[PDB]
């Protein structure tokens, strides 16, 4: 589809973002440390 | 990907000199296989002049760029065949350029066969259709007699008119040689487009 | 006798030895007194044949007086030799090369017999040749040291020998020298180093040693002559301790007296100003005497506005026009008009103060002269300066082709003024204005210097700019504000009328003859627009442009009338609109006023003016306009207003720091969060578009003074406006807010450590009229002290590239082929490659280039006649356009924002001549002629046909020779635009005659717009790009001076014209465009190539390294931990075995994890671009799985192949080596974002289209080999700022057009004409090099021209190398002329002018 | 994010037949008069004045 | 023992980087007066340069001429003008001034000076009355 930027479309941002959460949050604390 | 873009494009850079190929055309796979394990490649062409063009590409990593004696070795044995040899090119990487022994082997065999036209160019020289860049405007020698004329004309001499390296891509692409005129059709945002005439001049290196 | 007229051709230099000395000496100097009572002692230093310098004696050797006594040089026969000063270098380059006993050359010459005569010489000395051995003598020679303790003596060590090289040994040495031995090395017979000793120095003529740099001329007088005469020294003779010391001193004095406090850096040793000192820096002999002077009959005074005086008048106080005189010589033409001056004299003005007899051929006193009644034929009168005259108004710095004008003079007689005064609108010309500054002002009093003034000069030749190519004066301020009040349909009092009376009025002023208003009652009603057409019909013109006073930030708010936002002007009279700074405004491009100068004359346009101002002026004087403070006070609920604007820009930027709490914020690819922090605050905290809306409902309009003056263009933007009335908002230094520089992350003492509010890094949150506070206040006087840093600095640093340019591009002219050239070098095969005058230009549109192939055929495609003629015609004007589409659309692929665009600068509108013979026809709709409209056709491609030929002559045109291909060319845009305006849909009303004439008048204006011979078109392009440099300077604080993208300052434009190589550039940028044209619009595909190819290097990743002594198939204590996941590895990669090559050297990295997750770095990718990247190597990484806590470990294991110098040293370089290689990206990238590219395309409509929706990569660095290796980016559309990757890659004429388009991009929006860039272009590439504008540039391409190289800068070394090389110095140009004393050969000179010996016969 | 490009203006005097008209910028010049005054703004994403 | 007046020592840093035999005959060294040149006058249907007089040009002729008739006076002109430039403006304007325009093309290396001579009196004159 499109959602890199939409986000309007929901659903498909939804399925990505659920199943990707864990990898951003655990990459964002190891960032900011 | 030099070794590509360069095996792609020399053989247009030979088409565009208007030389028929002699040999045959390898693939990319066995012409990288050549250049790693000869240190170079070697390709023939013919000028409608009935002369013979070698082109040598030689390897970043080939002994025939690190050593003196062995480039000299293989120019001595090169210029010691049969063939008119119009012109020798021999494409280098570019710190090849800058490594003085090198250029010093290479500025005495100019010197022993003054006949003989020796030129080394780095490899951008011939990693793209220098003819067909859009920066690059359209280059094309005119003969003695229409530059005569045209001095006449004007009252000038060949030394008067603005300069140009017989080591310029669009001149090298031409085959033009130090005392030739080249006609540069140049786009102009005064005039709409503009004919300026340049004088070719010792090539660097 | 009769000494002939003669001119300086060339200028040879030698160096002078002593038998030259002895040639040109006039006498000797054989004592040391200086004067016999009031006397020159005979035989001194003060001896009168060397010259008078003073009144109370001649010269003797020419018997002359002081002022016509060019001096005469004298000798001194030194008792001992001296080495010449300036060639010490010289003279130890000679000793290093040949043989010490015979003279020899201890070289090779063969050796060198293939190398350029300058460079033998230093070369064979640049060999060691101590302990050679001499094949002629079979002498050892020498180490030739240079003493330490001073700049002259040289030392003989033979193995540890020492022995002094005095002069007199030196000489000796350099007499055995053959010419032969001079030729093989290099140097010129004249050049042999038998001169560079003199046993007779030169002492200079008393004319350049007036009554310190005697007293050194007399110590070394004292000296020489205690040195025995008969001294006699060889080699190894010890001189005892006394003639030594003398001898030192003595060489020491002559050096002094020559080369004192100057180095140079061919001086060779170490430890009253000299000669050699007064020549070099702005106070030196060549800039302060020769290229300026300083000169007689001029004034000075403060300049003051003057409404009154025309643009091409001055007012002149009366006490300095009875000061500056003007030399009338008397004849019988002028007797009678010249009588009155005579008989005023000195006591009455306009009167006269001397008079030069004939007769007598001396000056006369004025009061003397009472019994001579009338004034004899061939009398000179020096009369006052009277209104009529003309004068050079000059203000410095002088930057333009403007800054000296010629004015009429108009003398003002009150004694108590004694300013010069002139018209605000001829302010423009000169950059000056009303506050204190200061401007010259001469009156030419000789003949041919007033015929000058008059004819040359005149302010009225400036009118259009040189530079910009448009109009430089127009309305300014209270003329344009004027010109909105008197031009408005409503007033707030009603309808903008006026009564017949002050109708009236309104001409009283305008210095021109009145209107009529008999057919108007007293009562009658008269509109703005009515008196300005009643002025402007004189010089009727079309005008149609909506004025500067509609705004559509404006629009929402307000009410404007419909008859005020469209102003058109139809053959001088003003329909509707109001006039101002668009229309009337000075610098207009478009205007009224340079609309009146294309069709009638500049000077038509400065009377317009004029008129317009007296008018706008007058109409104010009743109207009247004013400023005051509730003009910017905000109602208090606009104040509310504001500042719920304001809050909400202060509540995004605590959103913005409540995401960077809480570790929200991730930075892209390319930023760190710091930086991508910092562009987030700055994007948050701009101002919206709506903070205008509580300032516009705080403002009348119709009212506001203030509000009426930014609006209408006279003063002011929106701004500020903005900061005066709503707030000033965030402070911005160099693309940067406030930086924390108090102390570790403070910014002022008054916020915290770390503070994240907005304020504390210079957001200002109130307006002026409100009030800053003490941090506010701070922070404005840091912006402010910026603006004044700025302001200041710009002189300086376009003071140094204005001279550097200046003196690069001075000898550029214009020749009688209309080509430039350096003497007889070509520089342009054609003036701005179309030999037109920047001048004589107007933007002109082409109405068949956007046209797609339909809209053309019916526009153009003329069907009334069954012809083939017309069929070709259009098929000509097709081809025209396809021609044009193809240039222009190259054109922007090498270039970063370089449009197409519609209009062009032609020398001639032709549709403007058509629509005005068509007005002047006394006819219209002519019936239907086939004949009339081929021969029409006819004449027009015969026209176009002999169009070049106005670049030679109408003889040549006659005799059809043949016009050279350039020429051509030259004449492609002018065909085109008149085959278009001229085709024969557009010229079906239009008669044959009328056709005649309208050629008659293109053919005259394109004669009219050419090239003058023997322009300094060079200087005018250095002029044209120096101007707007200053500007560029007043917006460095608005410019980035972070790494990589330097770009404040001049530091772009000193890379540009210095020719920098690519490694000094701190601002290279390159354009890549993908290889596939319909996948240019994914905006995501395109970040993906821009992050791909940015450059990610090993040692970006690295945390720290550790490289060991330890192999592998013992460790370091702190790592012991590391063979868990080493052992792991070793299962995990079956494969990978240690090798049995496997040395000690290993290096042990940490990889850096927050670098990795922000750079989306895989450690595959690090091992797969390292092992098959790396030979001689063996790596091993950790397991990868690795959280916040353990690291990744990358352990590469080198073999003893790397190893096949110290080996620890061997070892380090390799690891330097390794951490250098490329990861990711292509060299020289640092950064690469995304940008919306602007491009026009040819659709299958032959529709020229505007596309917004392309994506390109817009790059940190270039490496034009590295983005045309990659295939994800076109190849032949790389656009890159470096001058010197274009060149290497792409060539001469590639790197001209660069230079072209970096000079472009450094200018502006507001750069000068395309041509004075194509002059910058083509001098810098002339030679197939970019050279550059400094002193290497010079040497590069006017290697001769030696005087002009010493006044650019360095004369020492200059005049030194020239002296040496025998070097001829042809006198062409400015600057050789000029340091000879003579004019350059340009202008008025270009051309001689020889008697008509025929016609003076036949014609008496 | 809001995006305030629409201007709502309201007439000044009631006999004014549509008494309400929106509009962009660029199109205030060519259907708003002085018989119209500017009320509000509302967004041109949420529709909110 | 104090000294203001000091020199400030100037300095220059970047060098230049220009790019049988017997004793001298009487050839060789010297000869610097230059050989004469003749007139190579282009034939006046082969010349190329402009029929009409520059600014330059004109402006010139017209100092000229005024000058000469400050010290001269005897003129062709019908009416009667009170200045030197006045009557040289009218001389150029009413085509009768008395001199002429040599433009040097180029002087070629064997000493000829190849010119083009122009007659004001039948050129298109670009200056203002
Ligand atoms: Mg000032
Ligand atoms: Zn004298
Ligand atoms: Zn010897």
């Amino acid at each position: 589809l499109f959602t890199y930027i939409i986000y309007d479309h929901l659903s498909q941002p939804e399925l990505v973002h659920d199943y990707y959460n864990n990898y951003k949050d655990q990459y964002d604390k190891e960032k900011m440390s | 990907m030099a070794m590509q873009k360069l095996f792609t494009y020399i053989y247009e850079f030979i088409e565009y000199r208007k030389m028929v190929l002699l040999e045959e055309k390898v693939p990319y796979d066995k012409f990288v296989q050549m250049v790693l394990n000869t240190g170079f490649f070697r390709i023939n062409a013919e000028t409608l002049n009935h002369g013979i063009v070698s082109v040598f590409i030689f390897g970043a990593n080939g002994k025939y760029v690190h050593h003196g004696g062995d480039m000299r070795t293989l120019l001595t044995n090169t210029l010691n065949e049969k063939k008119h040899y119009e012109e020798l090119i021999l494409i280098v990487d570019k710190p090849v350029l800058s490594k003085k022994n090198i250029l010093d082997i290479i500025v005495e065999q100019r010197a022993a066969n003054p006949t003989i036209v020796i030129n080394i160019y780095p490899y951008h020289l011939f990693c793209i259709n220098i003819p067909k860049v859009s920066a690059i405007p359209k280059h094309k020698l005119i003969t003695q007699e229409e530059a005569q004329e045209f001095l006449g004309r004007e009252y000038l001499q060949p030394q008067d008119l603005m300069q140009i390296s017989a080591s310029d891509p669009p001149v090298v692409w031409l085959g033009g040689r130090p005392g030739d005129f080249v006609q540069i059709e140049r786009p102009s945002e005064t005039a709409m487009h503009a004919v300026v005439i340049r004088f070719i001049t010792k090539s660097k290196i | 006798m009769e000494a002939g007229y003669a001119e300086i051709a060339a200028v040879q230099f030698n160096i002078a030895g002593d038998n030259d000395h002895k040639r040109q000496g006039v006498m000797e100097v054989t004592i040391s007194n200086l004067f016999e009572g009031t006397l020159p002692a005979e035989g001194g230093i003060y001896d009168a044949r060397m010259g008078t310098t003073d009144h109370h004696y001649k010269c003797i050797t020419c018997s002359h007086q002081r002022k016509q006594c060019m001096g005469h040089p004298g000798i001194l026969q030194m008792h001992a030799p001296v080495l010449q000063p300036l060639f010490i270098a010289e003279i130890r380059r000679w000793l290093r090369v040949i043989c010490l006993n015979c003279g020899a050359p201890i070289v090779d010459l063969k050796r060198y017999e293939h190398l350029i005569r300058p460079k033998r010489l230093i070369e064979a000395a640049s060999s060691q040749t101590e302990g050679k051995q001499c094949y002629v003598c079979k002498a050892v020679h020498p180490k030739i040291v240079k003493d330490s303790e001073d700049y002259f003596t040289f030392w003989a060590d033979q193995q540890g020998k020492i022995d002094k090289l005095y002069p007199q040994i030196i000489r000796e040495i350099f007499s055995r020298v053959t010419y032969d031995t001079v030729v093989k090395l290099g140097r010129s017979k004249n050049s042999h180093p038998e001169k560079l000793v003199l046993k007779a120095i030169q002492i200079p003529p008393i004319s350049i040693r007036p009554g310190d740099i005697n007293n050194v001329i007399q110590y070394l007088v004292r000296k020489n002559l205690l040195i025995p005469k008969d001294l006699q020294i060889v080699r190894g003779q010890k001189i005892p301790l006394n003639i030594d010391r003398n001898l030192q001193t003595i060489q020491q004095l002559y050096y002094n007296f020559l080369l004192d406090s100057v180095s140079t850096t061919a001086t060779q040793g170490g430890t009253a100003p000299s000669i050699m000192r007064r020549l070099p820096r702005k106070e030196g002999r060549i800039r302060k005497s020769l290229l300026g002077s300083q000169v007689w009959s001029i004034s000075r005074s403060t300049i003051c506005g003057n409404s009154d005086l025309h643009l091409d008048e001055v007012g002149y106080p009366i006490s300095f026009a009875r000061t500056l005189q003007v030399a009338e010589t008397v004849q019988h033409y002028n007797i009678n008009r010249l009588m009155p001056y005579f008989l005023n004299g000195k006591r009455q003005y306009p009167g006269c103060s001397r008079v030069y007899k004939q007769i007598t051929q001396s000056v006369h006193d004025i009061e003397g002269l009472k019994q001579d009644f009338r004034l004899e034929v061939g009398d000179i009168l020096y009369r006052d300066v009277v209104t009529g005259d003309v004068a050079f108004f000059n203000r410095q710095p002088s930057l333009e082709r403007s800054s000296i004008g010629v004015h009429r003079i108009v003398v003002l007689e009150n004694p108590k003024i004694s300013t010069f005064q002139m018209n605000v609108s001829a302010c423009a010309w000169y950059n000056a204005d009303f506050d204190g500054d200061q401007m010259n002002l001469w009156v030419p009093w000789s003949v041919m210097s007033r015929v000058e003034a008059e004819l040359l000069c005149s302010v009225r030749n400036w009118f259009i700019s040189t530079k910009s190519s448009g109009p430089v004066n127009g309305q300014v301020q209270d003329s344009t504000v004027g010109s909105f009040l008197l031009t408005r349909t409503n007033t707030p009092m009603g309808k903008n009328v006026m009564n017949k009376l002050h109708a009236m009025g309104l001409f009283q002023t305008t210095q021109t003859d009145p209107p009529c208003f008999a057919n108007y009652s007293p009562t009658d009603l008269l509109d703005g627009k009515s008196v300005v057409s009643m002025l402007l019909r004189q010089t009727p013109i079309n005008y149609q442009r909506a004025p500067t006073w509609y705004s559509e930030v404006y629009a929402p708010y307000m009410h404007y009338n419909k008859q005020d936002i469209s102003t058109q002007i139809r053959n001088g009279e003003l329909i509707e609109g109001v006039l101002d700074k668009k229309a009337v405004g000075a610098g207009s491009s478009g205007g009224i006023y340079h609309l009146i100068s294309r069709r009638y004359g500049p000077q038509q346009a400065l009377k317009m003016i004029f008129a317009t101002q007296q008018l706008a002026l007058n109409y104010v004087r009743n109207a009247g306009f004013t400023v005051s403070t509730a003009d910017m006070l905000l109602t208090p609920e606009a104040h509310q207003e504001v500042q719920e604007i304001i809050n909400e820009l202060l509540l995004e930027s605590e959103e913005i720091n409540n995401r960077l709490l809480h570790g929200d914020i991730m930075p892209p690819i390319g930023l760190t969060t710091h930086d991508f922090y910092e562009k987030l605050q700055l994007n948050a905290l701009k101002f919206p578009d709506r903070i205008l809306k509580p300032i516009m409902n705080s403002i009348n309009p119709e009212t506001n003074g203030l509000f009426q003056m930014v609006a209408t263009g006279a003063k002011g933007s929106n701004p500020n406006m903005i900061h005066i009335m709503a707030g000033i908002g965030q402070i911005e230094i160099n693309t940067q807010r406030i930086q924390p520089q108090f102390s570790f992350g403070r910014t002022l003492v008054y916020y915290p450590r770390f503070a994240l509010e907005a304020q504390a890094y210079g957001f200002i949150c109130n307006s002026y009229i409100a009030g800053l506070t003490s941090p506010e206040f701070i922070f404005g006087e840091m912006n402010g002290r910026f603006d004044l840093i700025n302001k200041a600095l710009s002189t300086s640093s376009t003071g140094y590239a204005n001279r550097k340019a200046i003196f690069g591009l001075q000898s550029c002219i214009v020749d009688y082929y209309r080509r430039v050239s350096i003497d007889t070098r070509l520089v342009q095969q054609l003036y701005g490659e179309d030999g037109l005058d920047a001048r004589q230009l107007e933007t002109v549109r082409f109405e068949t280039i956007m046209l797609s192939d339909q809209e053309l055929e019916d526009k153009f495609k003329y069907t009334g006649i069954q012809s083939p003629l017309f069929e070709e015609e259009f098929s000509r004007l097709k081809k025209d356009r396809d021609k044009y589409r193809q240039i222009f659309l190259n054109v922007e692929n090498f270039n970063f924002s370089q449009l197409l665009t519609d209009v062009r600068q032609v020398p001639v509108n032709v549709a403007s001549i058509v629509k005005n013979i068509l007005l002047s026809s006394t006819s219209g709709v002519l019936p239907f002629d086939e004949k009339s409209i081929l021969q029409k056709y006819a004449m027009v491609k015969t026209f176009c046909k002999n169009l070049p030929y106005v670049f030679i002559n109408n003889i040549q045109e006659r005799l059809q020779t043949p016009i050279p291909v350039y020429l051509k060319r030259a004449a492609s845009l002018m065909r085109m635009l008149i085959r278009i305006e001229l085709a024969t849909v557009k010229t079906l009303n239009i008669t044959c005659e009328q056709m005649s004439a309208i050629l008659d008048l293109i053919r005259l204006q394109y004669t009219q717009s050419l090239i003058n011979y023997g322009e300094a078109v060079g200087i005018l392009a250095a002029q044209s790009v120096s101007e707007p440099l200053t500007q560029y300077m007043l917006d460095s604080h608005h410019r980035s001076v972070a790494g990589g993208t330097n770009k404040s300052g001049i530091v772009r434009p000193q890379e540009i014209f210095s020719a920098k190589p690519v490694e000094a550039e701190q601002s290279s940028e390159m354009l890549l465009r993908l290889k596939n044209p319909e996948v240019e619009t994914n905006k995501t595909y395109a970040q993906e190539i821009a992050n791909s190819i940015e450059l990610i290097t090993f040692e970006r990743l690295i945390l720290q390294w550790h490289l060991l002594y330890e192999t592998y198939s013992v460790m370091y204590p702190d790592f012991a931990s590391d063979v868990e996941w080493m052992t792991d590895f070793l299962e995990n990669h079956p494969l990978l075995q240690p090798p049995e090559d496997i040395a000690n050297w290993c290096i042990r990295l940490e990889l850096n994890k927050t670098t990795m997750i922000l750079k989306s770095i895989s450690l595959e990718s690090i091992i797969n671009s390292l092992r098959a990247k790396h030979p001689n190597t063996y790596i091993m990484h950790s397991v990868e799985n690795t959280a916040s806590g353990i690291p990744i470990i990358i352990r590469i294991y080198l073999r003893e192949s790397a190893f096949r110098a110290t080996d620890e040293k061997i070892a380090v370089n390799v690891v330097d080596k390794l951490l250098n290689s490329t990861i990711r990206g292509i060299p020289g990238i640092k950064n690469a974002n995304v940008v919306k590219l602007m491009r026009h395309r040819v659709d299958a409509q032959g529709k020229l289209v505007r596309l917004d929706n392309i994506y390109a990569i817009k790059t940190n660095g270039t490496n034009i080999f590295g983005a045309m290796l990659d295939d994800n980016i076109d190849p032949y559309t790389i656009v890159s700022s470096s001058i010197g990757d274009t060149m290497e890659l792409y060539g001469i004429e590639a790197a001209r057009q660069k230079i072209i388009s970096e000079i472009r991009t450094v200018m502006g929006d507001k750069g000068p004409n395309h041509r004075h860039l194509l002059m910058y272009a083509d001098l810098m590439t002339r030679t197939g090099q970019v050279t550059s504008l400094e002193k290497a540039g010079l040497n590069a391409r006017e290697p001769s021209n030696v005087l002009l190289r010493m006044a650019l800068s360095s004369p020492v070394q200059v005049l030194t190398d020239a002296a040496v090389d025998s070097a001829v110095n042809p006198i062409y140009g400015i600057a050789a002329p000029t340091l000879m004393g003579s004019v350059p050969r340009i202008g008025t000179m270009y051309s001689d002018i020889i008697m008509d010996e025929k016609y003076i016969t036949e014609n008496y | 994010p809001h995006k305030w490009t629409i201007y709502v203006y309201k007439a000044v005097d009631s006999s004014q037949k549509p008494a309400e008209i929106e509009v962009t910028r660029k199109d205030v010049i060519k259907k708003i008069d002085n018989h119209y005054a500017l009320a509000d703004l509302r967004c041109s994403v949420c529709h909110v004045l | 023992l104090i000294m203001d007046d000091l020199v400030e020592e100037y300095v220059e840093t970047e060098e230049e980087n220009l790019v049988e035999i017997v004793e001298s005959p009487s050839i060789c060294e010297g000869f610097v007066q230059a050989s004469s040149q003749t007139l190579v006058i282009i034939p006046d249907n082969e010349r190329i340069t402009s029929n009409v007089l520059t600014t330059f040009e004109a402006t010139r002729l017209v100092a000229v001429r005024a000058q000469q008739l400050a010290i001269n006076g005897s003129t062709m002109l019908k009416k009667k003008y009170s200045s030197p430039i006045d009557i040289a403006k009218q001389e150029l304007f009413n085509r009768k001034i008395p001199l002429l325009v040599m433009r040097c093309i180029k002087v070629t290396p064997e000493g000829q000076k190849i010119v083009e001579i122009w007659n004001p009196r039948e050129m298109g004159i670009p200056l203002l009355d």
